[PDB]
């Protein structure tokens, strides 16, 4: 039986553990969620569109291309407008038409990129500063969290540092948009609210519950490998929300 | 031995795990306990037709929908035995010919969709296991049904826009797709791409807010969210019709999904240069005169980054790469 320690406030193990969830154990397969979003594989002209038949015919100009074209000022001739009277073309969209092949594979790509998220090498591949964090899976205790322990702003901030996620917040504080930063992920039922109007705060951390995860905060670009922080309640219950959907 | 409907289950399973190698492997052992006279052979060859697409093997996904429709020319086999309508659509896409031969395909396509909706509803007034379950299956079948009637107006617009009947057959698709799926945002995307070619932006403009209201707000991993390709054929559309504020925020969703994506790096930074051209116009009525700077800063940002990718990708649109360099080296005269 495989289990995680669980860190408290003053970052050292509280005695306590976890059973790691079965999820990490998932194959880790870096590039599923690029495939799951692709046109047609190994296309390097048009890949999100069938190629245009000109048949007899002359080709338009915008076919066979992504690029704009010069367009002549707005307000048979049909056929017309579609070639040449656009800045881009109408196009034969490449439409995958097994869906559920598709949509088992996200299902399976949030889990291959729960599992990259507690892999060390593929953090740092990814650019987090992680050789500071005493383990990975990152469990802290809901204990740290419960209700306004981490309410304010200043708490928060000083549970990430003991945590070792001092670094990868610092990084980004040089030069909405912060994938870049680490995901504290908390179970709503437990840990409560409050957690997320501290943290909100800081720049560089994202906050999600267990429930509401995604592939744009696990897999950022499409890239496996996220920098995670778990409440200890999260993790518990991590298991059965993924069986659930 | 082992039951072959065994080893289809197992390669899909692999299929839906990322893992196709292997599945192309458990596949073709499958389909050979099963023959082209086997009960199984038009699911079996249709599962080798999906997998050998995911390959990118083009050719030989062609060859084995093919040998699937030979087994089920008509469709009339249900679903799990001879794979379904996909293999007439694929074969549409895969068409060498395009043009009448796509239509074609998908016309046979549509026609074995439209006879299940029509199954599925009598089976509803029939006393169902599941009301719940039928509507579900009824509305999945009206969506795959109306996006192939959408890909058959976008070939009346490309291969075949000089039928003199182009506009006429385009109306008719899309007053049906609208009619069985009027909540699937691909329909009213299409009926956007129709407008625009008839010179009609306005209701272009009203389509595609429509569209749009479906989906943005869900959430990213949500069925109701449209597929990576269809979503680049929108940001197109937004361009065009001069909502590049909408495709803006588009093209940050799709880059935060796959930021090894050429083509939609140019596309934000030519949506972020269009917009850039337009503040700056209304500079001097404007209250910040200097906010187009910052917006064609942000469109140099994502031109240079596709270049990048572009390099990094070897991609071979040669022509989008030369026009990123153009529209950057203009914003570097601007200052």
């Amino acid at each position: 039986r495989p289990t995680v320690t669980v860190f408290g406030a003053d970052g050292k193990p509280t005695g306590a553990t976890e059973v790691l969830p079965k999820v990490f154990s998932a194959p880790i397969r870096p590039d599923i969620v690029k495939h799951v979003h692709t046109g047609m594989a190994k296309n390097k002209r048009q890949p999100y569109a069938v190629s245009e038949k000109a048949g007899h015919q002359t080709s338009a100009e915008s076919w066979g291309t992504g690029r704009a074209v010069a367009r002549i000022p707005r307000v048979g001739a049909f056929g017309n407008m579609c070639r040449s009277g656009r800045m881009f073309a109408p196009t034969k969209i490449w439409r995958k038409w097994h869906v559920k092949i598709n949509q088992g594979q996200k299902r399976f790509a949030t889990a291959s990129a729960l599992a990259a998220s507690a892999v060390a090498p593929l953090l740092m591949a990814r650019g987090h500063q992680v050789s500071t964090v005493p383990e990975v899976p990152l469990v802290v205790d809901s204990a740290a969290v419960a209700g306004d322990a981490v309410a304010k702003t200043a708490a928060a901030y000083k549970l990430l540092k003991a945590i070792g996620a001092g670094p990868d917040v610092e990084k980004v504080k040089k030069s909405h948009r912060q994938r870049r930063g680490p995901l504290i992920v908390y179970s709503p039922e437990h840990d409560g609210k409050e957690l997320v109007k501290g943290f909100r705060n800081i720049p560089g951390v994202e906050t999600c519950p267990v429930d509401a995860l995604n592939l744009l905060q696990l897999a950022p670009g499409g890239h496996l490998g996220r920098f995670i922080v778990w409440t200890s309640a999260a993790i518990k219950q991590l298991d059965a929300v993924y069986e659930s959907k | 031995s082992i039951n072959p409907k065994e080893l289809l289950d197992r390669a899909t399973t692999l299929l839906e795990e990322g893992d196709i190698e292997t599945a192309a492997k458990v596949a073709r052992t499958a389909y050979e306990h099963i023959g082209e006279n086997g009960r199984h052979a038009g699911a079996a060859l249709t599962l080798l037709g999906q997998i050998h697409v995911e390959l990118g093997d083009i050719d030989a996904a062609r060859n084995y929908y093919a040998a699937a429709v030979k087994v089920d020319e008509d469709g009339s086999l249900p679903e799990e035995l001879g794979g379904g309508p996909e293999k007439f659509l694929w074969l549409a896409q895969l068409s060498e010919e395009g043009g009448h031969d796509s239509v074609a395909w998908f016309e046979r396509g549509a026609t074995v969709l439209r006879a299940q909706i029509q199954s599925l509803m009598d089976s509803l007034e029939q006393r169902p296991l599941s009301r719940g379950q039928v509507e579900a299956a009824i509305a999945d079948k009206r969506r795959r049904l109306a996006e192939t009637l959408c890909a058959v107006v976008e070939v009346y617009m490309t291969d075949l826009s000089w039928e003199d009947d182009a506009e006429q057959r385009c109306e008719a698709l899309i007053t049906e797709a609208t009619m069985i799926a009027p909540e699937w945002p691909e329909t009213w995307q299409t009926v956007a791409n129709v407008r625009i070619s008839q010179e009609r932006t306005e209701e272009a403009r009203e389509a595609l807010r429509r569209s749009l209201g479906l989906w943005t707000h869900l959430p990213p991993e949500d069925p109701g969210v449209p597929p990576f390709p269809s979503r680049v054929s929108l940001v197109r559309l937004l361009i065009e019709v001069d909502m590049e504020e909408e495709a803006l925020e588009v093209t940050e969703r799709l880059i935060a999904e796959d930021d090894l994506s050429v083509e939609v790096w140019y596309l934000g930074g030519y949506a972020r240069y269009r917009l850039g051209e337009k503040e700056r116009e209304a500079s001097g009525q404007a209250s910040e005169p200097e906010a187009w700077k910052d917006t064609w800063r942000s469109s140099r940002k994502w031109l240079r980054q596709c270049l990048k990718v572009f390099e990094a990708e070897e991609y071979e649109d040669e022509r989008l790469g030369e026009h990123a360099k153009e529209l950057i080296a203009s914003i570097i005269g601007e200052l």
